[PDB]
């Protein structure tokens, strides 16, 4: 009697390296513990006082950021329930662009409180019922917590004040500069129609100087050089070709069949005369700049130099398309001269040297266009990548405001008001659902708690102050990070605001992820290949 | 090292080799001894391909097991031989061969020479053949009831016994439709022209033999009809695509119009092929090779339904069923080559797959048995049982002589041989009488697998077979009692039992002649 | 043993050992799958060797995903796979009834009864149960309400209740749309597209088509209102000659002429399309959308954009038929003589970008005999789960239409069939009455497991239900919220007659064959 044998049935028929977990203890509680560990890995990065993390992935690439979704992507999350919470966070990133850390924090809190409720004696079904009804109540409530609205997205000061909050959590020290830049870019590329595309905001990261030397450019920048002798143009007449800058050849095998010394003597002269004719037709359309998506031939380059045309070679097709959008041109698959409509224009096209890097700039002078570039300067590539992520946050906030212009107070004010109202709803709801409603409410407290802990103050006093002020009636009051002691202030009057849609989607996705993790009861992992 | 033969060359010789061969053979026998009769039990074999074979068939079992003893190899080979020749008796042969070797072990231990034993065995085999042919009875193969009873007496020992009437009628219909004569040569080819398609799901009671064929195919283009009530059918071995030439047909273009002219020439070639087809006014076109989309266009314009890439065997069955003739050059297409005789072409969804039926044929010389059931394994066993049933029907239609089952034939032959042995005065009387009593193993095994008393029942049966008109008396494998086969109805084909006895006796002869095993040597 | 004397590395389970092995594996599978049964069942999470997640309550998916290497388990997995391929539902119940038949038969075989006698009783009970099933089946006019009850009974077992209330209407409307009176339902004509952006309750039925690709030319419109749809299977890209050709020229001018000429063949088809477009749309009022099963090179894309045509390339061979049934045109493999009668109409065509993917919606068709279910959800595993659930629901409604009958659920038919078998037992000759009793006690595993999963006492619940069915004769089952008997036909809990019949047949057959196995053998070495 010195060995316990596998029980007859599934335990014996299970494969060698496979695992099977069943029940509250082996499955539910272990999943909740994993999600809790995940939320703890990302909690200290939440908010303006949130700290950065230095993640090294399996490829030894370095990420310095406090962006939750980025940290999650670069982590090797291997527990399946944590993977599910990460999927929720990435869905938040896809739908909204900001709020991934809210999703993580809130999901982890819901799951911890769900474990506590299961221990006190509620069933996963009742917990899920209460969580769903409380998410519905939160969605019913949030529209009433909306405090302000944008009222204009063509301005540059209002848009900066609106994007500052989203670009403050990331890059707290320097946020007025970044909000100015991102507002300039967003309103440059904002068309008279209410549709806004975030891919039309381009970001060029050039080593050298620092974040205060960054700038916006109404146009495009390419870390390229020019193929020919011309480097500058002041009234660009750009002609864009998706084809190479070479003589067209057959898609079927072509052979030069010579049968006479005369044909042999004349073939190459005829080729160059053909090239000269092609490029001269292009130059005579007025084009002073040619942009080819393919290669350039030496003879064609020769004749472009002869006829004073700036030649640019863009390897990428997305780059070619975006340049076409920028200049108002059409990519021609043939080397035929462009018509007056197929041509593009720029107030200037020139080659410059930003730092060590050489760049070709298609710059409009007008304060508008279809594409704008943000040239990010910085002393480190990692710093510039973090600032690009902050730019992405600001741009996605602008898009969220184009979709829905409503705003809720930040710094935990909406979360505290939600917690209060949902607690008041659970106190009226009889039956075992009230426990889960009240825990769903208490989960919101995790947001101001995380903000306070990262601010460097006592979260319990901060939360007590917030509850007291929201009981006295102020729904726009949240915590003040610019205070060494626990403090609170009017989030609206301070200008710290979140997006109604951001909160909506974050709450929905966090609740759905928690509820799925709870709905799991048995786990049958396979042998890790 | 100075060897004469290579190391790894191991040579055994003598009575150790003889007894080893006999034990290996009788071990092969004990493996499947319980798989004989109506009350047998299934065995679940595990293939090297992760598969499973749940069966009662001796040859299936022995073919799925692997051995290294050459005597066991020979026994597995004779099971294969019985299956290929008659398609029944695959375990009767194994058991009889094992018993013959067992009784020969005695005489070999008693200093008798294997050639003496073998000559006695051959005498006994000739006399067995004589006795079977004397006790056999004829059959009116036009009597469908007699034929169905013959097929039932062969499938009762198999899993399909629960659906005996269904399976019997299926097998009889399939074989009677595959019966074919051309140029004075009768041919029942139930291997090329009676096809079993197993579609899991459904219920076995809806399994049927079609008056036509079935393939797993859909129309090439969904604008084509899926239901046609008098289809004129054309079969092709050639691609309706434009393929290259056998020679180095390289082209050389210098003019502008030539490229387009060449591509249009390809299109015109497809048009001309399709017109060579349309000129016969078919409804369906079935190809073993591809059909280009332009060819599909032209056929659809002609209101023709096409099926693209069928197997040669399926095409041959469609030929036999609908009365068509496979062609390879639509220019050489004739009305005699067009297929009239099919009564309905349907393409219906069975589950989530599209199956093409060419059923309702008149005088179809080919068929498809559509099996439906719980799983591929159950249907594999049903298919094997149906192979048994059809092979028995075939053996009867070829040689209409019947012999009684339940061991009645074995006991009659054993009695006749014992009666003939009393005139034998030499030393072979003993092995001769021994194989006679070694035929008794069939009723012995039947009684054992039924669960009755072998001693008492076999004694009563051996005594019954000493009376005059009792050569039909045998045993039930279902109750453990002696009955008249004239009253029970278990009648085996004389061809089957002849092949069984012959294979058994010759396998015994081979393993008796064998001595002095050698091994190791590499080809 | 015998086999091990010839093949020394051979594995063998004998008469007692093979039955124990098979029954043990069957009961192990039954123990795993018992929890899947019913809407109160539990969802299992399944993690591949790569780390992929599956959330499922489906018996077949669970079987194929569990990590098992047992021969009996393979047999039962295959029977369940056939159940799923033919009926779409019944896999969990299949496994449960198989396990319970084997267990109830072992109950009598351990006391020395022969498995042959148990299987004879199985055959008698199968006959009587099929009779009783045909008797209790409800032949009903398949109205939208009945079909909704059926699809609900399936989707509520497979997913959450609110998502089930959405998928129910989606599935029922899709089937009621692609179905022609007295014409077998081709489920291929219901496309199933997954989008990974919104909530799971956004899953909808598009009365049209959704292609998982869009136009590859940027100047092509992203929205078309009154669109002529051209469904084609004609290459619009450069085609090389079958026979090896090659170009031979003596001058760059000749090379240029050959470059212009080599495309004339496909330019001609582009012009045919463009001329049809001009003849049917004399202005920019209506729209023209080409949907090609084959490729379209950039030159052709430019030529069609210039004329205002939206061209999608490399569509699906099934989308050819789906588009001709939704829009109403003719799918073409050649433009030899194309006419406006070859075109379909869609009252709206537009494009939807989702990250790196594009979608094309073709909606506002007149009476589309082909539709699509757009599975929206926040996670890949949510989408997979809803795909499985909608498969089940589509099969359920299709089966309810095919079988104009419908059978009460909640273990009602099993309770009633058990009572009928027990009343039939005396008419059975010999100790096959014990096989009949085993069949009945096996049929009773469905209500038992339903109670076990709702959190009730199996014996108490079953006694209540059997008492109500004997006193009243009404077909009563388990109420999963009170544990009391309830009339399934009155509360709208329906099962598929085909599913129940397939269960009876296949379970009886596989259980019989397993009970009659007397040797498991691996000797292929
Ligand atoms: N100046 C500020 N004072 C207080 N809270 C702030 C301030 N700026 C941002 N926040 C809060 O930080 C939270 C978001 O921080 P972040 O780390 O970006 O999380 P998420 O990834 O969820 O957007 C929000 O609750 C927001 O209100
Ligand atoms: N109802 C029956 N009663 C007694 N013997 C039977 C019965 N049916 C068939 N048999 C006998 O069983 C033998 C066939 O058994 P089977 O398992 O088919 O072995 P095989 O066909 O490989 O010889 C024959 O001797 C046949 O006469
Ligand atoms: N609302 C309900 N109340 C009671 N029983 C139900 C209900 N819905 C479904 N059932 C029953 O639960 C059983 C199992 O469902 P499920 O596991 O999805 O079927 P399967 O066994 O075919 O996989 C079915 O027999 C069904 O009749
Ligand atoms: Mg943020
Ligand atoms: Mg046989
Ligand atoms: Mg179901």
């Amino acid at each position: 009697a010195l060995h316990v044998p596998k029980a007859p049935g599934f335990a014996q028929m299970l494969k060698e390296g496979a695992k099977h977990f069943s029940g509250l203890e082996e499955a539910v509680y272990r999943n909740i513990q994993a999600c809790k560990e995940l939320a703890q890995t990302t909690r200290t990065a939440y908010g303006p006082n949130g700290m950065n993390k230095m993640v090294i992935n399996h490829l030894e690439k370095l990420f310095v950021t406090n962006d939750a979704a980025t940290i999650l992507r670069e982590l090797e999350v291997q527990h399946p329930a944590a993977k599910m919470i990460v999927m929720a966070s990435h869905m938040q990133e896809q739908e909204v662009g900001d709020g991934t850390n809210f999703v993580l924090v809130f999901a982890g809190a819901l799951l911890e409180l769900a474990e506590e409720l299961l221990r006190i004696g509620l069933s996963v079904s009742e917990v899920i019922e209460g969580y769903e009804i409380a998410c519905r109540k939160a969605h019913e409530i949030l529209p009433n917590l909306v405090c302000c609205s944008a009222k204009n997205l063509r301005d540059i000061d209002e848009v900066s004040s609106l994007l500052r909050t989203s670009i403050m959590s990331k890059q707290y020290g320097n946020e007025v500069f970044l909000a100015k830049l991102i507002a300039q870019a967003c309103v440059s590329i904002f068309p008279d129609s209410g549709h806004f595309n975030v891919d039309n905001i381009r970001v060029c990261k050039i080593l050298g100087s620092g974040i205060s030397s960054s700038s916006v450019l109404h146009g495009m920048v390419f870390k390229k050089e020019t193929e020919g002798d011309v480097t500058s143009v002041k009234d660009a007449k750009i002609a864009v070709y998706s084809c190479p800058f070479d003589g067209m050849i057959t898609e079927t095998k072509g052979t030069v069949l010579i049968k006479t010394a005369e044909e042999l003597m004349n073939f190459s002269k005829g080729e160059e005369n053909l090239m000269d004719a092609q490029v001269k037709a292009i130059a005579d359309t007025g084009a002073n700049v040619v942009v080819t998506g393919g290669k350039v031939a030496d003879m064609a380059l020769h004749y472009a130099n002869k006829y004073n045309i700036m030649l640019v070679r863009l390897n990428s097709k997305w780059d070619l398309r975006r340049l076409c959008k920028t200049v108002g041109a059409t990519a021609l698959p043939r080397l035929t001269p462009p018509v007056l409509e197929e041509m593009g224009h720029c107030d200037s096209v020139y080659l410059s040297e930003v730092g060590d890097t050489q760049v070709v700039v298609f710059k409009h002078e007008k304060e508008d266009g279809a594409i704008s570039t943000i040239v990010l300067r910085g002393s480190t590539d990692n710093l510039m990548d973090d600032i690009e992520r902050a730019v992405d946050d600001g741009v996605n906030t602008f898009k969220v405001l184009t979709r829905d212009k409503r705003l809720v107070p930040g710094g935990g004010a909406t979360e505290i008001e939600l917690a209060k109202q949902i607690t008041s709803y659970g106190e009226t709801c009889p039956g075992l659902e009230q426990y889960a409603i009240k825990k769903f409410a208490e989960a919101f407290e995790a947001i101001p708690r995380a903000l306070a802990e990262n601010s460097g103050v006592k979260a319990n006093e901060v939360i007590s102050k917030l509850y007291a002020v929201h009981q006295e009636g102020n729904k726009n009051v949240g915590l003040d990070i610019e205070a060494e002691v626990p403090a609170v202030k009017d989030m609206l009057e301070a200008g710290i605001l979140d997006t109604y849609l951001g909160k909506y989607w974050a709450i929905k996705l966090a609740t759905n992820a928690a509820v799925t993790v709870l709905r799991v009861d048995q786990i049958i992992m396979a042998k890790p290949a | 090292p100075v060897l004469v033969l290579s190391q790894n060359t191991k040579r055994e010789s003598g009575r150790k080799v003889q007894s080893g061969n006999i034990n290996a053979a009788k071990t092969i026998a004990d493996i499947i001894r319980t798989c004989l009769g109506p009350k047998s039990m299934m065995k679940m074999l595990l293939d090297p391909m992760g598969g499973i074979v749940m069966t009662n068939d001796g040859n299936a079992i022995l073919r799925e097991i692997q051995v290294q003893h050459p005597a066991a190899k020979s026994m597995i080979e004779i099971s294969r031989t019985q299956d290929e020749e008659v398609g029944d008796g695959t375990t009767s042969v194994i058991i009889l061969a094992g018993e013959m070797l067992s009784v020969a072990e005695h005489f070999l231990e008693q200093q008798m020479h294997p050639t003496v034993v073998i000559s006695a065995y051959r005498k006994a085999l000739d006399d067995m053949i004589s006795t079977l042919k004397k006790i056999s009875i004829p059959v009116d193969i036009s009597d469908s009831d007699m034929m169905l009873n013959i097929i039932n007496s062969s499938i009762t020992t198999k899993a399909i016994s629960r659906w005996s009437s269904l399976a019997c009628n299926i097998a009889l219909d399939a074989v009677k439709m595959v019966q074919f004569e051309e140029n004075g040569r009768k041919e029942i080819d139930i291997k090329k022209y009676a096809r079993v398609e197993k579609i899991p799901g459904g219920i076995i009671e809806d399994s049927c033999v079609l008056r036509g064929v079935m393939i797993n195919k859909d129309v090439t283009h969904p604008r084509m009809r899926r239901y046609i009530k008098n289809p004129r059918i054309v079969l092709l071995d050639s691609s309706l695509e434009y393929k290259k030439g056998e020679s180095q047909t390289d082209i050389e273009i210098t003019r502008e119009e030539d490229f387009t002219r060449i591509l249009q020439m390809e299109e015109e070639y497809i048009q001309q092929l399709c017109e060579d087809i349309i000129q016969l006014k078919p409804d369906v076109v079935i190809t073993e090779k591809g059909i280009s989309d332009l060819a599909q266009h032209y056929l659809m314009r002609a209101n023709i339904t096409a099926i693209r890439r069928v197997r040669k065997t399926d095409n041959n069955r469609i030929a036999r069923a609908c009365g068509a003739r496979i062609v390879s050059r639509p220019e050489e297409l004739r009305e005699d080559d067009v297929g009239t005789g099919a009564g309905l072409l349907e393409i219906k969804k069975i589950g989530d797959e599209y199956f093409t039926f060419i059923t309702d044929c008149k005088d179809p010389k080919a068929c498809t048995i559509l099996l439906r059931g719980a799983s591929k394994e159950i249907l594999s066993e049903v298919e094997r049982n149906l192979q048994d049933a059809m092979q028995v029907c075939r053996n009867v239609l070829l040689d209409p002589q019947l012999v009684p089952g339940g061991g009645a034939s074995e006991m009659a032959v054993a009695h006749a041989l014992t009666e003939k042995s009393k005139a034998m005065t030499g030393v072979e009387q003993w092995p001769y009488r021994a194989v006679a009593q070694a035929l008794e193993v069939i009723p012995r095994t039947l009684i054992q697998n039924c669960g009755a008393s072998t001693i008492r029942l076999l004694t009563s049966l051996r005594a019954k077979h000493t009376q005059e008109n009792c050569e039909t008396w045998g045993v039930n494998g279902e109750t453990g009692t002696l009955v008249d086969m004239k009253e029970l109805g278990i009648w085996e084909p004389l061809a089957v039992k002849l092949q069984t006895y012959k294979t058994a006796v010759e396998t015994a002869v081979l393993l008796l002649r064998i001595d002095d095993i050698v091994s190791g040597h590499k080809k | 043993a015998a086999v091990k004397t010839l093949n020394p590395k051979a594995e063998v389970a004998r008469a007692q050992a093979a039955l124990a092995v098979n029954i043990s594996a069957a009961r192990g599978l039954q123990d795993v799958l018992r929890t899947n049964l019913g809407p109160k069942g539990t969802m299992k999470m399944l993690v591949s060797g790569a780390g992929d997640i599956k959330l499922t309550k489906d018996g077949n998916v669970l079987l194929h995903e569990m990590q098992i290497q047992h021969p009996t388990a393979s047999l039962i997995a295959k029977v369940a796979t056939a159940q799923d391929d033919i009926t779409g539902d019944g896999t969990t119940s299949n496994v449960l009834i198989i396990g319970e038949l084997l267990k109830q038969a072992d109950l009598y075989i351990s006391e020395g009864l022969h498995p042959r006698i148990i299987t004879e009783g199985f055959e008698a009970a199968k006959e009587k149960a099929l009779q009783f099933l045909e008797e209790v089946k409800v032949s009903r006019e398949m109205d939208r309400e009945t079909l909704i009850d059926v699809a609900r009974t399936s989707l509520r077992t497979k997913v959450h209740a609110e998502l089930a209330d959405v998928l129910t209407e989606a599935v029922v409307d899709s089937i009621l749309a692609i179905k022609k009176q007295d014409e077998p339902i081709d489920l291929f004509m219901i496309e199933i597209m997954e989008m990974k952006h919104k909530s799971e309750t956004d899953t909808s039925l598009i009365r049209g088509l959704v292609l998982d690709h869009g136009a590859r030319h940027p100047d092509m419109k992203k929205r078309v209102e009154d669109a002529y749809i051209l469904t084609c299977n004609v290459s619009l890209e450069y085609e090389k000659t079958e026979v090896n050709s090659g170009f031979f020229y003596k001058s760059a001018e000749e090379r240029e002429k050959l470059v212009k000429a080599e495309r004339k063949f496909i330019e001609d088809r582009v012009k045919k399309i463009i001329e049809l477009k001009r003849k049917v749309c004399g202005d920019s009022d209506k729209g023209f959308v080409v949907i090609n099963q084959k490729g379209i090179d950039p030159f052709s894309l430019d030529a069609l954009s210039k004329e205002g045509i939206v061209a999608l390339r490399r569509a699906k061979r099934r989308n050819m038929e789906r588009l001709t049934l939704a829009c109403g045109g003719v799918a073409l493999n050649s433009f030899d003589d194309l006419s406006p009668d070859c075109l379909g109409h869609a009252g709206l065509v537009y494009e939807y970008t989702l990250g790196e993917e594009k979608f094309t919606f073709i909606e506002k068709c007149n009476n589309p005999r082909s539709v699509t279910l757009l599975i929206k959800g926040p996670n890949k595993h949510t989408l997979t789960q809803i795909k499985d659930a909608v498969r089940d629901g589509l099969r359920a409604v299709k089966n309810a239409i095919d079988d104009g009958c419908v059978v009460p659920g909640a273990g009602a038919v099993e309770v009633a069939m058990a009572e009928a078998l027990i009343k039939h037992k005396p008419s059975v000759k010999g100790r096959a009455q014990l096989g009949v009793q085993a069949f009945a006690d096996a049929l009773l595993i469905i209500p038992k497991v339903l109670a076990q999963n709702s959190g009730f006492d199996l014996q108490e619940t079953l006694v209540k239900i059997q008492a109500e069915h004997s006193e009243s004769g009404q077909l009563v089952g388990v109420d999963l919220n009170t544990g009391e008997p309830m009339v399934a036909a009155e509360v709208g809990v329906w099962d598929n007659y085909c599913v129940k019949k397939q269960l009876l047949h296949s379970c009886t057959v596989i259980a019989t064959n397993i009970l009659l196995v007397d040797e498991i053998m691996r000797a292929g070495m």
